[PDB]
């Protein structure tokens, strides 16, 4: 039954590494802002905000053609092709701008996030920044926390717009059906404040556990470069967990 | 404030870079009118010593012309330990 | 004469752990007041706890009558500025240029105009004796070079406390050589108070004033390099010259070995 | 013109940095069988695989219940809801089995072997194998490919079962439809010979860009830990691009 | 007398490096041969190229006369079965246990009986003096008895050309002066061959029979150390005490100073 014991003393220890966990999210956001953090917050953006920005066009595109290719090969024997437009938008406003650009970030800049503070942690410059007195929770860490919300919401809406741009493309260009007809339907299906704002809604409740969760990672791991690397894939499993499961619920909601 | 008149300056009191950047200010505007250079530079009643006392005396030599502007006595030791520890005997001058 | 740190009667124990169980420890000024162990002790975890970056559990770290647990967070900031330390394999930050690195304890701290804050890092870092820089990054600087820059941080304003955490890390002995000379002379130069953390006996008694000597929990020996040797327990003095006769073992087992088998 | 130069060389690098990797698979499938392989290579497969599962199983449900709660929001209003049990089998055995299971494996698995490569060159174990003459590639990277290769195909069908079963679930015990007219309105749609077959056609020739491009990026990094981490990174951004982007090439050609 | 190796006008240059441009070596029997450097020279590099494990480019690597770039695939691994080395931080694998590691080299070369296989490995562990494990794994091991496994794993079978990269990581004086003496008596007892690349003057001309110097692509002096410190050039006796006089810059740059300004 000692196996049964470490299983047990496995997870009452997920329990409270979840529990320092908010308790490090809290001392964060409840702070006055630090001198000059903007230009700290800005050069951060562009670490990981515009550093991602190729990955996610040109990964925009090939979810968009087999959107339109397999949107092509349903719709051609029931005829009703009408529908192009609106179940080529419909998706990708709904659930795979929110669902596959976040696993998609959570691989680069995810994943880069808690590298950067867990080599920080080894070479112990947190250690020294310290003892000058500069805590750097909100040196090191709050410019890289922000720079993750504001910018995945940045990237899904580039991402659905490049993805719907996609399924034109395959869709009239080298099938062919009325451009017209498409444009038309598009919009007119698709409100504004009941599909796109709740299509950033969830890019932004995505962001924050694909984030702090991330950042979490990369403070709260160990020296030993082993102990690196295993928490860059500590997130990347428990990020993916909590975004499809978060979506589920937000979806259900928003769409009873 | 305590950096006083009658052609020469003499520094006393502490650096403690709170008050050690008006005391490089109220230094500079006595540099302005003290021009042809016969000043010497006091600094006797000084009680503490640091690179920072050291370094607004560089800069009111920077700010005047050629290189042999200032000229310095009353050094009191606590200075000398580190001037040679960064090396500048002859870069600045002395007796 | 007069402490800078009392350390006095802490069990800063980690769970398993029994570490610092129970010791106390003088620290004076103008004093290099050295400490050698065994390596996976708390050694440079000790600095930690003068330093009240870590936290004590039942002790007391007095810097000057004051224990750093019990100031205020206005003051906890204003202590930190006489004690500046060094992070065993260097700390500098890797993203802001080196005179970056130099400045940013100053800008930390106080509020300067640049032809200041400009003027003391173009000094310090020629007290190191590396000046041509403040272009270049922390890359590109050789390994030797960079506990340099990491001792002109430690250096920044004009602390009076500074902590050295193995400055002979395994390098050169030029460098080794170079380092030796840099500890003295800033020290007689700016009146300063340092330990160092070694394992290099045969510069360390010749360089220092005072050697506490931590193995687990317990004083081993102490005063001048002198009254180290003549009061030496068979412990300490093996400790001393790496003798195999001690209560250390070289033997990991004491058997007949002609008694069990080999699968 | 000179950042001109620095994008130019860059992607000269990226290119012989290509060749250097085909060589080395080529060096690696045509070679004899080490002796007591198979001792290895299936300690190797609990590594890579049996630690995968979980993390698969639980994201098999999530997909399933989304397709579950869009699938039936749709086929209300048209009312031919006979196709609710061929339009959550379709998807899910063409394209999200072969895709989003490629994303999830890249992720754990993906980058978990980049890693563990990627820290025994730094400590250089691989260089003292190498004097003593066992030369590595057939001892530490051979058993840890062909637990890629084996193991991806027999995820994804683990993922389209799971989501398939995750489909009925919410879809006829929660919101209701004919249990019957589920599996009768799919099992006659739905061939094997043509669907599913070419659904693990797929999922082979992902394995073998998951697991090639990660298993080269940890021996041909460098030492220095802030070479693996920049490397655990690399992978994963260049398997999305060539999962999606083969996955594209691949489905005009069976489904054009 | 006969060498082992002949070192011979090499050019292993890396892309801009051109390290080792033109070097000439002599390793002959039964002979503490010491190699000192700076720190960033190819030193555990040059050990490859003897090895062979990396290859050179333009010299030639004599085994016995037969350069290792010469042979066959077949007479390679033959050839290997002579000579192991140390890894600086030392080389264990962290999933074969401490049994499994010194085994290793025997299964991996050649076919015997379980009862022969376990048979060697309790000797060799308790020829370093770690002999009650062989159960638990690399892990829970301390770096101190670290490398020991690591000394078993090189003297596996038996071989005669050992090589040291750094056996003084900057560890304790106690187990510095446990492999002071480890050292010369494998040496004495099965009649190998060393090499050690340290920084660490006062160990190493105490245990040595001869020391070449590589700084940059020379050899600045060699021979016994008696007459190292007679016929040293005031750039390798600079190198051996550690002095600020030399050809080595302490001072980064040489400008008057008082010239440029502070922004
Ligand atoms: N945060 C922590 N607080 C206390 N102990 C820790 C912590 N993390 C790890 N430890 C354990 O305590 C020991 C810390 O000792 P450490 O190596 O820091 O001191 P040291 O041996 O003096 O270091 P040095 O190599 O600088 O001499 C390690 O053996 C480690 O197992
Ligand atoms: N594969 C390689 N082959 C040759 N040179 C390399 C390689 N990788 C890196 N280098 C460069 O060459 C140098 C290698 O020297 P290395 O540090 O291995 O020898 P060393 O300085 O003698 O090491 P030690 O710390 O053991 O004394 C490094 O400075 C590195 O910049």
């Amino acid at each position: 039954m000692n196996t049964i014991a470490w299983l047990g003393r496995l997870v009452i220890e997920r329990i409270r590494g979840i529990g320092v966990a908010a308790l490090m999210l809290l001392q964060i956001i409840f702070s006055l802002p630090s001198a000059g953090g903007f230009g700290r917050f800005v050069y951060q953006m562009h670490r990981v905000g515009v550093m991602s920005l190729l990955i996610i066009t040109v990964s925009g595109l090939f979810i968009g053609l087999v959107l339109g290719l397999q949107g092509y090969s349903i719709l051609v024997n029931v005829g009703s092709e009408s529908m192009l437009g609106t179940m080529v938008s419909l998706t990708l406003l709904r659930e795979l701008a929110p669902v596959v650009a976040a696993l998609l970030f959570a691989g680069r800049a995810g994943s880069a996030l808690t590298a950067e503070i867990g080599s920080m942690k080894q070479s112990e410059q947190l250690a020294s920044m310290e003892m000058i007195g500069v805590d750097p929770l909100k040196q090191i860490v709050s410019p890289r926390l922000w720079a993750g919300i504001v910018s995945l919401p940045m990237l899904t809406v580039i991402f659905a717009a490049i993805g719907i741009v996609g399924g034109k493309l395959v869709g009239v260009d080298f099938l062919g059906v009325d451009e017209g007809s498409f444009w038309s339907g598009m919009q007119n299906n698709v409100q504004f404040g009941h599909d796109v704002v709740n299509g950033i809604i969830k890019s932004i409740v995505f962001a924050l556990l694909c984030t702090w969760i991330a950042v979490f990672q990369g403070y709260a791991c160990d020296p030993t470069p082993e102990g690196i690397a295993t928490a860059m894939t500590r997130t990347v499993v428990y990020s993916s967990l909590c975004v499809l499961g978060f979506d589920f619920v937000l979806t259900a909601v928003m769409f009873g | 404030v305590v950096q006083y008149l009658n052609q020469e300056l003499v520094v006393s009191g502490k650096i403690d870079f709170e008050n050690a950047e008006q005391q490089y200010q109220a230094g500079l505007a006595i540099i302005k009118k003290q021009t042809s250079f016969p000043l010497i530079v006091d600094l006797k009643q000084l009680e503490h010593g640091n690179t920072l006392a050291l370094a607004v005396l560089v800069q009111w030599l920077r700010q005047t012309p050629q290189k042999s502007g200032l000229h310095f006595k009353n050094v009191p030791e606590k200075m000398l330990k580190i001037i040679q520890a960064c090396h500048l005997q002859e870069d600045l001058h002395l007796v | 004469t007069q402490s800078l740190i009392e350390v006095k009667n802490l069990s800063f124990n980690r769970g398993e752990r029994v570490i610092y169980d129970n010791i106390s420890l003088n620290i004076r000024r103008g004093q290099i007041t050295a400490i050698m162990g065994p390596s996976g002790t708390g050694k440079t975890t000790l600095l930690r706890l003068i330093g009240g970056q870590l936290v004590p559990d039942q002790g007391e770290v007095l810097l000057d009558g004051k224990d750093i647990a019990q100031m205020s967070r206005q003051e906890l900031f204003a202590a930190r500025a006489r004690m500046g330390m060094l992070f065993q394999s260097g700390a500098l930050f890797t993203d802001m240029s080196v005179y970056e690195n130099v400045a940013f304890p100053i800008r930390a701290h106080t509020k300067l105009s640049e032809n200041l804050i400009a003027e003391l890092v173009a000094l310090k870092l020629e007290s190191v004796g590396l000046r041509g820089t403040e272009q270049l990054m922390p890359t590109e600087l050789s390994g030797g070079m960079n506990r340099r820059v990491a001792l002109a941080r430690a250096i920044a304003l004009d602390p009076d406390l500074i902590m050295y955490d193995e400055p002979f890390a395994g390098q050169d002995p030029i460098v080794k050589g170079v380092l030796t000379r840099l500890i003295r002379s800033l020290r007689e130069a700016l009146d300063l108070t340092t330990i160092i953390v070694s394992h290099d006996v045969p510069e360390t008694l010749s360089i220092a004033d005072y050697i506490y000597v931590v193995a687990e929990g317990k004083i081993q020996g102490e005063g001048t390099p002198e009254e180290l040797q003549a009061y030496a327990s068979p412990f300490v003095k093996q400790f001393l010259t790496g003798s195999a006769e001690g209560p250390v073992e070289y033997q990991f087992s004491h058997q007949a070995y002609l008694d069990n088998e080999v699968r």
